[PDB]
């Protein structure tokens, strides 16, 4: 299960022009001077901190989930939560014949537990040694405006914090960064065999 | 962080120049700000021939870029009714830059 | 159960001109509009924070509840609480055909339990491998004036906070943000099977 | 059980001219400058915070209590506590024939547990699917002067607090807001089946 | 059991001219009357706070106790404690007819238990579906001078507080507001059936 | 048991001229300016706080103890403790014939438990409905000088406190107000049936 | 918050103008206020030919709108018996605006 991203964000999809406004608009020094491409490097650091704590995706990037054995008999919960439209469930063998499948499975979308959940009880078996591989597109929307705005504010509360102070310096807000994230974290209570 | 409670009518004078080089002030009103007014230690001060009564009055408003209407320049004065607060300087009180300290007098002749 | 929104709020329905009165910006300046691009960016970031802590809606935008298997045999409690006039339980098929169904389902309005209970003792069945999306418009009212005012105040107590501090900087009221929210949260005590 | 208000307050019933006097009269800057219609927006936010914590009504607005099944056999405690004169107990059926009833029930008024408490043991049964619906007028009096003055002071102690400080900023009074409310809260000890 | 007031206090019976001596406003100014509209607004807000914590009355205004079923077979303890000369136990009927009844009921005066015990071992019966309102004038005296002075001081300790701080701002005396009230509160230890 | 006072203090019996000396004599601003009749209104508030905590009387006012049933068979402890000379034990009937008794009882005076303690085992029985009524004069002496001076100092330590600070403001003395009162409080350990 | 304990007879002088332009003061009494008087560090000060003894005496009264009789203007003086407290300035001590700091001298000739 490597789960590398196929493509990253373009960078032009990120709200750098809007984050300059969350940094100092309506109150402030002026527009002031901010290294523009620096401000893009703190948004990518705040999204990747909230993509990890929430297990969401937020920009709808393309993924590749290549894992060897199916965990359940049929279920296969996908980790990156807001999903849409499996690109392909191609199945490579130990030599690399890469024979895709086009039926036998129906992705059941959900923000809680996205699944693969094949038809009946038969999910495509794995060639011995030949890892299965699932390409999917997971996230809310293509642009920044399609996001839930409370989750978008948790990026701006966090990316501004990485802008305002560089090293790990000390400094309880009601809806802080942490309180806006907790309704998007994954609540799991299984430590068991299934 | 400051609790803003007073309504101060900010006032800026247009400078109609006279023939000798001296401008004539009008003190036309500008838009109103909200502010807190914190007093200092006050005592009466010898004016020209007037025993003027002054108090320091650090006034705190919100901020703006320097080329905006909402910044009190030290050209301007505040006025709450008939109590004119001159502006000595503006000094950007907050660390993040949200609030501006002003500095006043309230010189009543007394 | 995906629960996305069909349409967002218009933005013109948000009280930006009244939120500006709240935050004590300024009364008679000739500019008066340098903050309009950001004030509604914090009102949408504070409503969406309270829409998740309360599971309420507040602007009565249209929703789409795309789910596959019914949670209980007949009930199907909806997540977004203040509802009115469920439009369509169009029953999609395994692939393609979408047939809207009158189906003999009712709607039980409540702020706590907005059920969709069926009258024929069984909701319309679900084609195996197909979803059942429900279009419904849920919220208090269309404009800002139709809200409960204490919940409207909890937006103004919260979006004023995001306007006054940008990053997560720490800084007790009788009826604060939290104490106004708590009569609108969902009080549940079931972790069971039914 | 939706329990939406039929009509809100007129706004002219609220003591905006008196609340300006509780804000700064006898001591203060002057009458000073206060956005008049702003001060009406904090009274409606403080009443709606005390209408929720006390479950009272305070202005005698008109209500509409539309619920599906009777909880007890005959009792039906009304939530909004100070009631007077049920407008109508019209009974709609699943299609909307809206056949009112005019006898069979006698509202027993009380500030503690207002009831419907039908005659004998027969309370009007519900058409299957056809929600019952009760319109009533609940509250103390039509004007602000008819209120208990300790509850009116809890509005003025609270609406001034929303005026004095905007965001959720920190700041134990003997009869504070909370101590004036507690003799108007509903004291219930039932978590049971009846 | 509703317990509303027939008439309020006149306002001229309140010691506004003595409360002004308490609060140290000023002695010989020519204005002297800019606070009269608000000083009795806090005296009525502090009496009504102590009328609820003590269940006392303090001005001997007339009450109306409209109730339906008797609390115990014969006793019927009245809520507002210092009573004298219960006027009328007029027994209304199911609808309309109001017949005042001498009825052979007595009145047992007490500051703690102001009973209305009946002498014929059963109070006058209640027409099923009809209330039994009791008019009675309960309080210490007519004017302010007839009060117990420590309870009168507890109004002046409390209404001075509302005059000096407007919103709920936090700020230990031997006999404070609370320690003067506590010999006038009702000490009860029954949560039982009778 | 109403126990209203027949007559209050005259006001001229109180040491207003001495309390001005306890306020500022020998050290101070000057005699200064104090609203004379205000200083009488704080002595009556400090005595009535110590008359309640100690259950003493301190000025020897006239009382009227009108109670319905005798508690014991013969004892009848009187509440206001330092007593002398029952004025009359007149006995009214349910109609008001008011037939006094002149023998059968012997008041046994005591600062701890003043009693009525009739002769033998027969204390005057009560006409059914006709409350018994006892008029007595309770207190130390007619003038202020006849008091125990430690109890008089507890008035001056308390009445000065109500003069020095008006609202309920915060501020452990060895013999404070509370330590001078505790040897005059009533020490009771009965919560029982007799 | 201040504990008010002194009775200060506020005094305002009517200004009967003389022929030369100078007003003549009368110091007719005004209504009495309640106040606290907090001393400062005092030392004697060189007057004209008098070795005047002065102490700062920040006096705190309650507030009013500026067009009211209860405001001590710095025109006025306090007087407790025969101890005249001049007013240097008035400065609105409290944040909510309930209390006014005054500023005094008590210049006794000594």
């Amino acid at each position: 299960m490597m789960l590398n991203e196929v493509t990253a964000v373009p960078g032009t999809a990120l709200p750098v022009a809007e984050f300059r406004d969350h940094l100092r608009l309506g109150t402030g020094f002026a527009d002031l001077g901010a290294e523009d491409a620096a401000l893009l490097s703190y948004l990518r650091a705040a999204i990747a901190a909230i993509e990890g704590r929430t297990a969401k995706a937020l920009i709808s990037r393309g993924f590749r989930l290549a894992l060897t054995a199916w965990r359940w008999g049929d279920m296969q919960t996908l980790p990156i939560a807001p999903v849409a439209t499996v690109t392909a469930l191609r199945l490579v063998d130990a030599a690399g014949v890469e024979t895709p499948v086009a039926a036998g499975w129906r992705l059941v979308p959900d923000m809680a537990r996205p699944r693969i959940e094949a038809l009946g009880a038969m999910l495509p078996m794995i060639p011995t040694g030949g890892r299965v591989e699932i390409d999917f597109t997971a996230g809310f929307g293509a642009s920044w405006s399609a996001l839930p705005v409370d989750l978008a504010q948790a990026v701006f509360l966090l990316a501004a914090q990485y802008y305002e102070l560089r090293h790990d310096g000390a400094a309880a807000m009601p809806f802080g960064v942490m309180a806006l994230i907790e309704r998007w974290r994954t609540v799991r209570v299984l430590g068991g065999r299934p | 962080r400051p609790r803003l409670n007073r309504l101060l009518v900010l006032e800026e004078a247009v400078r109609v120049a006279d023939g000798a080089g001296g401008h004539r002030l009008d003190w036309q009103a500008k838009g109103e700000v909200w502010a807190e007014v914190t007093a200092g230690s006050g005592s009466e001060r010898a004016g020209e021939f007037v025993t003027l009564a002054s108090v320091p009055f650090t006034i705190v408003v919100r901020a703006a870029p320097v080329g905006a209407a909402r910044r009190p320049r030290p050209e301007q004065r505040f006025r709450e009714g008939a109590r004119i607060f001159r502006i000595l300087a503006v000094a950007e009180r907050d660390r993040e830059g949200h609030y501006l300290s002003c500095f006043a007098r309230e010189e009543v002749v007394a």
